């Protein structure tokens, strides 16, 4: 996250860290849906010209973090993975159209003050919160600038922007199943995700029922808070079907 | 179920430091 601050304790309590088990690495942010499920980035599990095509064995999650390096005795959570699912359209040779992806975990994990699932949009909250100018968040353990990483979980809240204008600043074609966000040219505020914080999630706070929920997915950018450009993110509520069909089955 | 309802904060009844942005988007 560029630009962004220090998260206070329990702030993004659905916040998960992606991890190769050997070499240990941390590889890419996530979320906490259910006691056992957590959705990410396609791009995080398969990208093969960063040699990335992980099977579950070779990963882990962590959840309940809140720095990025040191152990949090009696606070974290560490689980394995029974199986993962990468949306079966997921483009990555073109524009990672569809970047989205369902890991389940071995076992539930215990929810707790600083462990909690976000809630994934109806329909009706979609259309009311999904529009230009409102503002969601975004959060994780990714840069802290184009390139260096946060001691912290960092957070950072951003506009969605229209289309069009999403459309017209860059050259990658975008499609439905994605939305950018990012403060204009003009604005005085800044900020973006960036490298390190894809799968991470984009989450607004309905004024309705007082819940937080997530709309969308870290999933790419051209550099980091370059002012003119804008993040994109994983149409969550787009590829709603495909996710229920997963859990369902 | 009780998704998105944090533990620390709404749960508690506290607002966290930047959330009431978020709130304030809706007019503008
Ligand atoms: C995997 C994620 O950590 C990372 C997030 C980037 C978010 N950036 C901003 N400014 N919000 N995603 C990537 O790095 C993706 C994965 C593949 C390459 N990529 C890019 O964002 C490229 N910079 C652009 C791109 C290439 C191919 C297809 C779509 C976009
Ligand atoms: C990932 O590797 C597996 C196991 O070797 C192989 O079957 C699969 O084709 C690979 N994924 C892709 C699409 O590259």
């Amino acid at each position: 996250i560029v630009e962004g601050s220090d998260a206070e304790i329990g702030m993004s309590p659905w916040q998960v860290m992606l991890f190769r088990k050997s070499p240990q690495e941390l590889l890419c942010g996530a979320s906490l849906i259910s006691d056992r499920w957590v959705l990410t980035a396609a791009h995080c599990l398969l990208y093969p010209p960063w040699d990335k095509n992980f099977t579950e064995n070779d990963l882990l999650v962590r959840i309940g973090k809140h720095s990025r390096t040191r152990y949090e005795r009696n606070i974290e959570k560490i689980s394995m993975l029974e199986k993962i699912y990468i949306h079966p359209r997921y483009n990555w040779r073109e524009n990672l159209d569809r970047d989205i992806a369902l890991m389940k975990l071995k076992k539930p994990v215990a929810f707790s003050d600083y462990i909690h699932p976000v809630c994934l949009p109806d329909r009706e909250t979609a259309a009311s919160l999904l529009q230009a100018g409102y503002k969601g968040r975004v959060t994780g353990w990714g840069n802290l600038k184009e390139t260096g990483q946060p001691s912290v979980l960092q957070v950072v809240n951003l506009p969605i922007v229209e289309r069009p204008v999403c459309k017209d600043s860059t050259r990658i074609r975008i499609t439905d199943n994605m939305f950018c966000a990012g403060f204009k040219v003009n604005d005085t505020k800044r900020g973006d995700a960036c490298e390190g914080d894809s799968g991470g999630p984009f989450v607004m706070k309905s004024p309705f029922n007082n819940r937080w929920y997530q709309m969308g997915i870290v999933s790419w950018g051209e550099g980091c808070d370059r002012k003119g450009k804008y993040g994109f993110y994983t149409h969550v509520f787009r590829l709603k079907k495909w996710i229920q069909k997963v859990i369902d089955q | 179920a009780d998704c998105g309802l944090r533990p620390l904060f709404e749960k508690k009844s506290l607002e966290d430091k930047t959330e009431r942005e978020l709130l304030e988007s809706y007019i503008d």
